[PDB]
RNA sequence: CGUAAAGCGCACGCAGGCGGUUUGUUAAGUCAGAUGUGAAAUCCCCGGGCUCAACCUGGGAACUGCAUCUGAUACUGGCAAGCUUGAGUCUCGUAGAGGGGGGUAGAAUUCCAGGUGUAGCGGUGAAAUGCGUAGAGAUCUGGAGGAAUACCGGUGGCGAAGGCGGCCCCCUGGACGAAGACUGACGCUCAGGUGCGAAAGCGUGGGGAGCAAACAGGAUUAGAUACCCUGGUAGUCCACGCCGUAAACGAUGUCGACUUGGAGGUUGUGCCCUUGAGGCGUGGCUUCCGGAGCUAACGCGUUAAGUCGACCGCCUGGGGAGUA
């Protein structure tokens, strides 16, 4: 029962996208903005702002070049049922490296794009392209 | 099914507050409640198995509720089966 | 911007969700389009045909329905380009090398029965000639002048003409059209939100069209 | 893994796996730097040496690893303290072929006894078997039984599934809605395990109207161990045990989130005018058609076969064989 929220947050923009919705809403718990935090951070999703005080939910605005959707790929990896962790010399490029991964370092979650060069590395998220 | 009143009397003895309807120990008291009741229908009446599915959910559930009080206040666990004549 | 009391919004209880921004609900169960996000939508319409027209454009204007033919009609060949009434020949666009072959025969009969070639055979057999320049006339004559392919191709719906939408929105055509609550702009260029089902509406995107046209001769 | 091979028939549920949200903490996992060990040849890189090559060979890299030191603390775990959405308890109603027990009523069926009354009755494509002048069939009166509940009755309802239907009473399970109350993650699933589980069948003992395997007789046929007809045992019915299989089939595992509409049906509840069969919301369940999308196509389509996540079961050519 809903045990993989992240998993749930990734699922709601691919829907979101392709329904061209234009905002979609969640639990958004501390690790949620975290993501969130990204993704605005790289241009992927339009702005993002969370209302709530007993019941905190996150509205990710999406984005749009033309009516098709600008997350053409999202993708859920590190598993409940499967966690996977790379090293800093392991981590992998998604969509010959242009396409962004969420990673998860001892300095908070940022793009592996920008955690490969603080030199270190550890548990991944999810890609986008 | 263990009607209004003779429900009362259970949060009663096991008022934490007067509203307290949703504290475990009470639960696990009315649970006990009906199934000592209910084996005076199960008595006699054996073959009648579609209720039984139903006892069977309270007994079981009841137990989902000790194990919930054994973890997390064992004075509240201890006190109660010894009060509840429970385990067999 | 509100001229005329019949082009409001309406069609149907069965609206399309394609057709969710632009509009307002009201009793019967009929939606009332909001004209606010059409006026200024329409305007760039105007706008945009009259830019390929004041180009020597090649406009079509399609309808049908019997009760949106005539004013058609009556605003195409009103100075200028082309128009088609009565039922549209599925294909007249995506297959038109077959279908040019075919005014051939048109522009045939259309001479040779008021001076030319109608009565060296016997009446009725003569006849039956007549009536293919007139079956000639009936469908194929709005197009007769045309020639070669178009450069546009203003409608009047979307779903009654849904064949030209996926043909017109084929080879590239930029089409105009006026969709009801019912039908999808999927392939519509420049979707102008609307009436189909009325008619002094419609003489009036047709007379909205009507004035543009007239400026883009040069 | 709807139809191709393949979702257990269904359910509770231990181990196991997985887990909402907040802060602190710990540093197990994870992670960075370092350290030691990781034998050589072999593999790879620039060379070099035999005329070249194969072959030899110097040096490096690598040997995807393991242990320790030092830290980083996002994420995961342990631990401590919370919080309310998940989950569960109470207050009050509502609908229901849910289940067990104990009564009961009408209709018919056959039987049996009377009255009446007389040659057929029954049956078939057409017959015969059979029943009848020891008096049927028909009709009337009445009694005895057994089993099933017309009409209502409806791609209605209820139940986990099998399944469940006249009325009444007692016992008893589940579901749904209101406005609040209250515990405060108590969860999701689950091999093995336990229980349930149509029909037919088995065992002991009651019943036996009708129906009727088997069987008997008459027919049909080329033959007819059948299709038809007259009868008819078990059996079906009840109790207690047993069996546990079925095209136990929406051929669709369970839980949860999300994703354009249309039209009915059924059942709660808020409001406006009940001002007049209404009009506008808000929930549960359910039926057909359908869009994006998906699929081999056929079709599924907010109750998905769509979009994901957790857990289990199961498939790996045909026959052999679901057999030994």
């Amino acid at each position: 029962s809903m045990q993989d929220p992240i998993a749930d947050m990734l699922t709601r923009i691919r829907n979101g996208q392709a329904a061209n919705k234009a905002a979609v809403t969640m639990p958004s718990s501390k690790l949620k903005v975290a993501i969130a935090n990204v993704l605005k951070e790289e241009g992927f999703i339009e702005d993002f702002k969370v209302e709530g005080d007993t019941k905190p939910e996150l509205e990710l605005t999406l984005k749009y070049f033309q009516g098709k959707a600008v997350v053409e790929s999202i993708q859920r990896v590190s598993r409940p049922g499967l966690r996977i962790y790379k090293r800093k010399d392991e981590l992998p490029k998604v969509m010959a490296g242009l396409g962004i991964a969420v990673v998860s370092t001892s300095k908070g979650v940022m793009t592996d794009r920008a955690a490969r060069q603080a030199g270190l590395g550890g548990e991944i998220i999810c890609y986008v392209a | 099914s263990l009607s209004t009143e003779a429900t009362a009397k259970i949060v009663s003895e096991f008022g934490r507050d007067a509203n307290d309807t949703g504290s475990t120990e009470v639960q696990v008291a009315l649970l006990t409640a009906q199934i000592n009741h209910l084996q005076g229908h199960f008595a006699e009446h054996k073959k009648d198995h579609h209720s039984r599915r139903g006892l069977l959910r309270m007994v079981s559930q009841r137990r989902k509720l000790l194990d919930y009080l054994k973890r997390k206040d064992v004075a509240r666990y201890t006190q109660l089966i010894e009060r509840l004549g429970l385990r067999r | 911007m509100l001229k005329a009391g019949v082009h409001f919004g309406h069609q149907t209880r069965y609206w399309n969700p394609k057709m969710k921004p632009f509009i307002f609900g009201a009793r019967n169960k009929v939606h009332i389009i909001n004209l606010e996000k059409t006026v200024p939508m329409f305007n760039e319409a105007l706008a945009e045909l009259n830019k390929i027209a004041s180009r020597k454009g090649k406009i079509l204007f399609v309808g049908t329905k019997r009760a949106a033919s005539e004013a058609v009609k009556d605003a195409a060949l009103s100075c200028d380009q082309f128009f088609v009434n009565h039922r549209w020949l599925g294909g007249m666009l995506t297959n038109w090398k077959t279908v040019r072959q075919s005014i051939k025969r048109l522009k045939d009969l259309e001479t040779q029965s008021q001076d030319g070639t109608f009565d060296k055979l016997t009446k009725k057999e003569a006849l039956m000639r007549t009536r293919e320049l007139e079956k000639l006339e009936n469908s194929l004559g709005g197009i007769k002048d045309m020639g070669g392919l178009p450069d546009a191709l203003f409608v009047i719906d979307a779903d009654h003409e849904h064949i030209a939408i996926k043909e017109a929105n084929n080879l590239g055509i930029p089409v105009f059209a006026i969709v009801d609550t019912n039908s999808d702009p999927d392939g519509v260029d420049f979707v102008i939100p609307g009436n189909d089902d009325a008619i002094r509406a419609v003489t009036l995107y047709l007379g909205a069209v009507a004035a543009t046209v007239r400026e883009g001769r040069s």
